[PDB]
């Protein structure tokens, strides 16, 4: 009745008004890259891996906060998106550490993964890169801060879903650095939550650290009896041990979240 | 009455720290009241 | 009819007959020179009056962007639903090369208390908040006491200049950040936030300070508006050519005889301006190198294009520039040009503010390329390395900062490739 | 130089002394009057400032002071004065010398005052005098290009320096007197030196120019 239509690569969709250009190439099965967007947190638009062409505009949109209009045409593939997202990686990985042997998100970091999709083979950065000094927010979390991408995921989780407003923004320009400012303990019952949305190796587990990668686990799917909540989880093994206990999605439940005894 | 040869404006020169504020402070006896949104603050 | 040549303005056609604060700047004085004069009038003419105005005046935006004003202001002359409506008056001057808006604060502040009002009673506004950067502390004071002069005399406030329209103009103060003159930016700092710009949509004529409709108006675009009204569109839209009229305060600043702030017409010849206002280049005008038109943010152009361009929107974006906030920056020959520009790239990697990828990760990128390219510490290769890199900021960042910082890179390389590669030459050969 | 983490030293800690005067509690009510009730957030800046102004510098505990007037979580007043510039985060001479670089100024010879001010009190660029007198820093445009070489020391201008004028300020502030501010070459704003070119005749009185209608 409300609802409006819009194309994505020239295949018609029905949406209703308010829908992201992010959300409405969702229903045709496409998934726009992103880095900063996430559909449990509030919008952000600062990566800007999300940049999407819309026929007969001039400049790129960015997909997970811009509404879509009636009858625009989104071109998840053409050759100005695909030049926009090379653009945002070469960006994204000049002041990257070269940390991915000894980081523990390889193998399962949005960012090399997203390099591999989306960006470009070969890097053209001649300069020195950054470092940046690494905060201690208490004995779940370890931080190494050089490999962060200024996403401000755990910032608005901490905020918003934990309801502390101990994360934030400290400096500006390519020194803006995310931390604590002060030397404060990041101790809430959701806090190890950080570690699964921040998609780089920034933020990891410490009882995890250093003892498996990701593809050589076995997933095995179960439920947390450590409360009366019931959370659904996934059990991460190798040969015949038990590695690690990750979140699974369950709208009705706990989304996809846990608490730290869970975890 | 052209004078014209004189910098009028010299004021600034014995202006302090706080001259600033106390002009704000003086002229809260002239504001109109202030909108509510309805909430002591966005965390209420 | 029209015009065909621009220039020479009449002290009897000056807005800003104060800029140089030679007469007095607190009340009585500003009404003795045609301010506060029969403002009741215009506010009970209508908001609509006020705006077709300001549309028939031609009036465009003289912060930087030149939008036409009067298309702008009609987003907030819409139905009022529960929330209020503010007006922000952009007085964060910061852009490198830019004074013009120091001036208007400090000599002539009841121009633009008083365009607030109008300004205000346009948008159906119940207040204007005037951010002003904190360095202008003296300038900032200068306007807090002429604001406290027009409360007295009931031109603002209750029963604001005796219209029934309730106004309150309150100055707020910057923390010394340039990225807070951006409109999204602006606001954000006065929410009490960093100054981080937002995305748009929403626009702030939707949702703005406080999430309240709002719009943000540079002080020369507002301290005109009293008088257009006053002396009706027809006669302010008869200067400069067709979309670009008015008349124009212009900072010549740099290598010139005579670094002045003057008010002159629309579309006036580069030559002309720098010649009659500012005495001439030093050296002579066959010792002009190149020169900045409206700030650091826009690209420079060299002497050739200087001796038959004319100062409006439309001229200088033939000329691969723009006229920006009206400031002319000014080289001769003995300026090394890939230092000064390297200069303005540094100053936008200490004033960006972060957030997004483009720009705190690419105008610091650029930086530390130009200092190489100072030192010609590099291989003429990576000229067309660095063009790419600022296509990849202009347009892919959240607010135009990126676009400021890419434009004075394209400009050096389009119009000074040759000095470039042989800074590199002379480097090889000695480290050969 | 400024590092953007914070560690707890005896002169900079949670337990440093400060509080507003009761002078300044006054300022600070009609600061948060300015702005939409539910919105006191929006007095960090004014009040952020108002206390580097009493105290001259902004410690770790002036800011969780801010915080708790205002009912601000402590980490959003860390970003505000992480953020802006003019918040000092460590202390600063009581003169805080301010010499603008950015190209405009730095086309009119404005290393030549820095060398000058580096000479004069032997000191190098962000560093602070061995006697709390002055701090030096280079800063980008201060809204007063036009003007040839201009500094800022705490809240004045002083600005178409030359490097004999500068150290005259220098010396002039040194025993106990605040130099005028403003040009230092015969102008006295903006105006064109060697005679104005432009708003030589009588401004035009009240309702020149006004049309018909209304
Ligand atoms: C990085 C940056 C700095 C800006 N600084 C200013 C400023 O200092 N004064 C101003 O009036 N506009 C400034 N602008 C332009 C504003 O974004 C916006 O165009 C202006 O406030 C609108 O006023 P107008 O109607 O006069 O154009 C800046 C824009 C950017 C991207
Ligand atoms: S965060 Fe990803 S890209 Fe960066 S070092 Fe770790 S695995 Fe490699
Ligand atoms: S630490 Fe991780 S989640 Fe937080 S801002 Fe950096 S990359 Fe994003
Ligand atoms: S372009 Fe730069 S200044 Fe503008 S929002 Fe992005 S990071 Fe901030
Ligand atoms: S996913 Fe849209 S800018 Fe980050
Ligand atoms: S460049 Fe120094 S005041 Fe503008
Ligand atoms: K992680």
């Amino acid at each position: 009745s409300n609802l409006i239509e819009v194309f994505v690569d020239g295949q018609s969709v029905m949406v209703e008004p308010g829908t992201t250009v992010l959300q409405a190439c969702e229903k045709v099965g496409m998934q726009i890259p992103r880095f900063c967007y996430h559909e449990r947190l509030s919008v952000a638009g600062n990566c800007r891996m999300c940049l999407v062409e819309i026929e007969k505009a001039p400049k790129v949109v960015a997909a997970c906060a811009m509404p879509v209009m009636k009858g625009w045409n989104i071109l998840t593939n053409s050759e100005k998106t695909k030049k926009a997202r090379e653009g945002v990686m070469e960006f994204l990985l000049a002041n990257h550490p070269l940390d991915c042997p000894i980081c523990d998100q390889g193998g399962e970091c949005d960012l090399q993964d997203q390099s591999m999709m989306f960006g470009s083979d070969r890097s053209r950065f001649l300069e020195g890169k950054r470092a940046v000094e690494d905060k201690n927010i208490g004995p779940l979390v370890k931080t190494i801060m050089t490999r962060c991408i200024q996403c401000t995921r755990c910032i608005r989780f901490a905020s918003e879903i934990a309801g502390v407003d101990d994360l934030g923004t400290t400096g500006r320009g390519n020194d803006m650095q995310v931390g604590t400012y002060i030397e404060k303990m990041f101790m809430s019952e959701l806090s190890g939550n950080i570690i699964d949305i921040c998609p780089v190796g920034a933020l990891t587990s410490k009882p995890y650290a250093f003892t498996a990668r990701p593809w050589e686990t076995r997933k095995t799917e179960s439920i947390d009896v450590m409360d009366a909540v019931g959370s659904n989880i996934v059990v991460s093994t190798r040969t015949g041990e038990v590695m690690r206990i990750l979140p699974r999605m369950h709208e009705d439940i706990n989304e996809e979240w846990i608490s730290d005894k869970t975890r | 009455p052209f004078d014209n040869t004189t910098y009028k404006n010299l004021q600034h020169h014995d202006y302090s720290t706080y001259t600033f504020l106390d002009l704000n402070l003086d002229l809260s006896k002239f504001r109109m009241p202030q909108p509510s949104s309805g909430r002591e603050s966005p965390r209420h | 009819p029209k015009k065909t040549s621009f220039g020479s303005l009449k002290d009897e056609d000056r807005i800003f007959t104060n800029l140089y604060g030679r007469h007095d700047w607190r009340l009585k004085g500003a009404q003795s020179r045609g301010d506060w004069y029969k403002t009741k009038e215009i506010l009970l003419k209508g908001p609509d009056w006020i705006l077709g105005e300001v549309k028939t005046s031609g009036l465009r935006g003289r912060g930087g962007a030149g939008f036409p004003t009067g298309l702008k202001w009609s987003f907030m002359n819409k139905p009022s639903d529960g929330r209020p409506k503010y007006l922000v008056v952009n007085a964060d001057e910061g852009e490198p090369g830019t004074c013009k808006d120091r001036e208007i604060i400090r000599h002539d502040p009841h121009k633009l208390v008083e365009g607030c009002l109008v300004g205000g009673r346009a948008m159906g506004a119940r207040a204007a908040y005037i951010y002003i950067r904190g360095e202008f502390y003296n300038e900032a004071s200068n306007l807090q006491v002429a604001i406290r002069e027009a409360y007295e005399a009931g031109l603002i406030g209750k029963n604001a200049c005796g219209s029934g329209y309730d106004f309150d103009v309150f100055v707020v103060r910057g923390a010394g950040a340039y990225i807070c003159g951006e409109e999204t930016a602006l606001i954000e700092s006065i929410e009490g936030k960093q100054g981080k710009p937002r995305l748009k949509p929403p626009f702030p004529a939707d949702v703005g300070v406080f999430g309240c409709p709002t719009t943000v108006a540079n002080v020369e675009t507002v301290a005109v508006s009293p008088t257009i009204c006053r002396r009706g569109g027809a006669w302010f839209a008869s200067f400069g050519r067709e979309r670009n009229s008015g008349t124009k305060l212009f900072n010549i600043s740099g290598h010139v005889n005579n670094p002045c702030t003057v008010e002159e017409e629309m579309s006036v010849p580069l030559k002309e301006l720098i010649e009659k206002h500012a005495g001439g280049v030093t050296g002579g005008w066959d010792n002009l190198l190149a020169v900045i038109p409206g700030g650091s943010s826009t690209p420079l152009i060299p002497k050739s294009v200087c001796e038959t361009v004319l100062m409006d929107f439309d001229a200088l974006i033939q000329a691969q520039t723009g006229l920006g906030t009206a400031a002319v920056i000014v080289m001769d020959r003995s300026t090394d040009i890939v230092k000064a520009i390297a200069r303005l790239i540094e100053f936008y990697k200490h004033e960006s503010c972060g957030q997004c990828t483009p720009c705190r990760e690419g105008v610091d990128w650029m930086n530390k390329v130009m200092a190489r390219f100072v030192r010609g510490d590099a291989r003429p290769a990576e000229i067309d390395s660095l063009w790419e890199i600022s296509k990849q900021i202009e347009g892919h960042t959240i607010c135009a900062l990126g676009d400021g910082a890419a434009w004075p890179v394209q400009g050096l390389i389009r119009h000074f490739r040759p000095e470039l590669e042989e800074r590199m030459q002379q480097f090889a050969q000695q480290h050969q | 130089g400024a590092l953007f983490v914070h560690r707890d030293t005896p002169e900079n800690n949670p337990e440093t002394p400060f509080d507003f005067t009761p002078e300044n509690y006054k300022r600070i009510e009609a600061i948060v009057k300015n702005y939409p009730e539910g919105h006191k957030a929006a007095a960090v800046l004014p009040v952020l400032d108002l206390a580097q102004r009493q105290n001259g510098w902004l410690p770790i505990s002036a800011m969780n002071k801010v915080a708790e007037i205002l009912q601000v979580p402590p980490m959003r007043v860390y970003e505000v004065a992480t953020f802006y510039t003019m918040y000092n985060r460590k202390p600063v001479g009581k003169y805080h010398i301010q010499v603008c670089t950015t190209t405009p100024c730095m086309l009119r010879n404005s290393d030549s005052i820095l060398e000058a001010i580096q000479k004069k009190l032997g000191i190098k660029v962000g560093e602070t005098t061995p006697d709390k007198l002055f701090t030096l820093i280079e800063v980008e445009c201060l809204g007063a290009c036009v003007n040839a070489p201009m500094v800022q020391i705490n809240d004045n201008y002083y600005e178409d320096l030359t490097p004999k004028d500068i150290e005259e300020i220098i010396d002039e502030l040194k025993a106990g007197k605040i130099p005028k501010p403003g040009p230092r070459s015969g102008r006295f704003s903006c105006e064109p030196a060697g005679g104005l070119t432009s708003l030589t005749e009588p401004p035009k009185g009240p309702g020149f120019g006004v049309q018909a209608g209304l």
